[PDB]
């Protein structure tokens, strides 16, 4: 999880499972 | 006489704030590490040509610089554009002068406008019968040269005048050294740091 | 990007034109911006 | 290492062409389905992850 | 299909069943509560009347040309004469033109041939467009002329003709002659107006007045011609002297200058997100929940 | 032999000259006093 | 392939008309080409 790394109608969704279900 | 440009010879392109970006332009810079053809004011002012755009600089301790003459003939046949600080103004003049056979400043007309331990930088360029100017200053720690770093130069000045220019003259004080560097049309990305100045940039 | 629209800024062509001639301008910017896209989405399938 | 799933993106066709605009809406709506569609594929990529 | 959340995703999914599951209906978006109109505080009447009043115009091969500039231009003062016999206006509506601002105006004053009007539009070719004005196909203007034989008739051979925006003054020059004896022979007076919308602050501008300037708030707005939606703030944005706007990834405006008191204005997009249906089928029940995506509670 | 021909003839029946095997300086006709229109609509004046 | 420009060659375009007219008939070429690559693209990535 460390080593791994708006307006104009774009957007991001949630995922359904969170990292702490996962 | 010559010496080496580095990284001088880069202003803000437009009047828009950006902030924390690389931004791609396309513009006449001073191309990076150019040969610019360097003078003394001491053991001479002559005409220069401007080509499409001039980066003048000055290494100074004593303001024997303190102007400019534009135009195409320099010799009243034409109206010239002429620039001059009286040490409390910049003033702007266009005219067709009858300027000197070796012309100082001592110790009809179409438009007007009124306001080594330094080093004084220009920027000058005609678009679209825009004349626009840029400048900066900056300490030094080198008599011989320009300093081997980045600074942007920041919009002065822009005149309406639609008059055609391809040579130019510095002004000295008569009853200090000097660089000159033509801009060349080239993309460069620019980068806007947090507080929107320009700090660096790739030619 | 332009897309051949007088501006890149929907709010310029509205501002400045009038019904005859913005629809021919903003026309350009649809069909430019649809396009764009498109060749998102495309890539977004392919990619998923 | 695998990757297993990517960021759930969508966007709002309409906003992205014709941003805040009546003017432009009533021409895209002329293009009939195409944004209709486009959200369609997002999602069912949205979904998938 | 704006009754209620339950008839939006009936209308969404182009069915009257729904079945169970989340669909994205619209879009919540706050809407502006007001207009903000900000413009130059400065009151000088620009100088139309030299222009098409002067008592002698030029030769189209030498036209003259007038800068304008830190003034207030009613462009329906010229746009409703009965005078002109053409207005027409290239990148621009005459309309619009009191709603609007520029950094200059150039007027460009030349007398022609009635017939050879036809020739000052932009990406024109021909004796007058190629030898004597050049119109470039960007154009951004109105050209504006009319006959003038009253004034310019005599017979009078002052007026002569032989590149965008170019003045060509050997001489393969020819004189029109203009007497009451010529309709499109007949001298024609004509003025174009060529507008800058170059990256400066705003000096021509429109007589449309300025209203007081709200923040925190959500309003459409017009800053020297820049039309626009948001909440408006005071801001941190550090701009620089010489800069007047700032731009967004997107090149849309994203802080503006006032230009009565030169401080530094955020522009935010009112607020917005997807609007998600939540429903089991209408087979179970009528009863729905609704998501507002990307918004806090007190904020819907 | 066109442009300055004594007579033209009626539309019913119009003229119709071969030109060929010579060297045409269309600016002559192109910067010619004498024309009140000169439309071209699949080449452009200057190029000829 | 034409997409209605008045030639495919791009230099009979460039050879024949000035840059008002010759923009128009450009524009049909560059759109039609640019549609021509973004099929041939998208098969490939599918492809692949």
């Amino acid at each position: 999880f460390n080593k791994v790394t708006k307006f104009n109608g774009l957007t991001v969704l949630p995922p359904l499972l969170t990292d702490e279900m996962i | 006489a010559y010496t080496n440009s580095f990284t001088r010879g880069v202003y803000y392109p437009d009047k828009v704030f950006r902030s924390s970006v690389l931004h791609s332009t396309q513009d006449l810079f001073l191309p990076f590490f150019s040969n610019v053809t360097w003078f003394h004011a001491i053991h001479d002012n002559p005409v220069l040509p401007f080509n499409d755009g001039v980066y003048f600089a000055s290494t100074e301790k004593s303001n024997i610089i303190r102007g400019w003459i534009f135009g195409t003939t320099l010799d009243s046949k034409t109206q010239s554009l002429l620039i001059v600080n009286n040490a409390t103004n910049v003033v702007i003049k266009v005219c067709e002068f009858q300027f000197c056979n070796d012309p100082f400043l001592g110790v009809n007309c179409t438009f007007e406008y009124v306001s080594f331990k330094n080093l004084r930088e220009f920027v000058f360029k005609n678009i679209d019968g825009y004349f626009k100017i840029y400048s900066k200053h900056t300490p030094i720690n080198l008599v011989r040269d320009l300093p081997q770093g980045f600074s942007a130069l920041e919009p002065l000045v822009d005149l309406p005048i639609g008059i055609n220019i391809t040579r130019f003259q510095t002004l000295l004080a008569l009853h200090a050294a000097y660089y000159v560097g033509y801009l060349q049309p080239r993309t460069f990305l620019l980068k806007y740091n947090e507080n929107g100045t320009i700090t660096d940039a790739v030619d | 990007s332009n897309f051949g629209a007088i501006s890149s800024v929907l709010n310029d062509i509205l501002s400045r034109l009038c019904p005859p001639e913005a629809e021919v301008q903003i026309d350009r910017l649809i069909t430019g911006r649809l396009q764009s896209l498109q060749t998102y989405v495309t890539q977004q399938l392919i990619r998923a | 290492i695998l990757p297993v799933s990517m960021t759930k993106t969508s966007v709002d066709c309409t906003m992205y062409i014709c941003g805040d605009s009546t003017e432009c809406s009533n021409l895209l709506l002329q293009y009939g389905s195409f944004c209709t569609q486009l959200n369609r594929a997002l999602t069912g990529i949205a979904v998938e992850q | 299909c704006a009754l209620d959340p339950l008839s939006e995703t009936k209308c969404t999914l182009k069915s009257f069943t729904v079945e169970k599951g989340i669909y994205q209906t619209s879009n919540f978006r706050v809407q502006p509560t007001e207009s903000i109109v900000r413009f130059p505080n400065i009151t000088n009447l620009c100088p139309f009347g030299e222009v098409f009043n002067a008592t002698r115009f030029a030769s189209v091969y030498a036209w003259n040309r007038k800068r304008i500039s830190n003034c207030v231009a009613d462009y329906s003062v010229l746009y409703n004469s009965a005078s002109f016999s053409t207005f027409k206006c290239y990148g621009v509506c005459p309309t619009k033109l009191n709603d609007l601002c520029f950094t200059n105006v150039y007027a460009d004053s030349f007398v022609i041939r009635g017939d050879e009007v036809r020739q000052i539009a932009p990406g024109q070719t021909g004796k007058i467009a190629d030898y004597n004005y050049k119109l470039p196909d960007d154009f951004t203007g109105c050209v504006i002329a009319w006959n003038s034989n009253n004034l310019d008739s005599k017979g009078n051979y002052n007026y002569l003709y032989r590149k965008p925006f170019e003045r060509d003054i050997y001489f393969p020059l020819q004189s029109y002659g203009f007497q009451p004896t010529n309709v499109g022979y007949q001298p024609y007076r004509v003025v174009v107006l060529s507008f800058e919308l170059l990256h400066a602050p705003a000096t021509v501008c429109g007589p449309k007045k300025s209203t007081n300037l709200v923040k925190n708030k959500c309003v459409n707005f017009n800053f020297n011609g820049l039309t626009g939606t948001g909440v408006l703030t005071e801001s941190n944005k550090k701009f620089l002297p010489f800069q007047q706007f700032g731009r967004d990834i997107a090149d849309t405006t994203d802080a503006v200058r006032d230009p009565q008191t030169l401080e530094i204005l955020d522009i935010t997009p009112c607020s917005f997100g997807g609007v998600s249906v939540i429903t089991p089928g209408t087979n179970t029940s009528n009863q729905v929940a609704v998501l507002y995506q990307d918004v806090n509670c007190t904020e819907v």
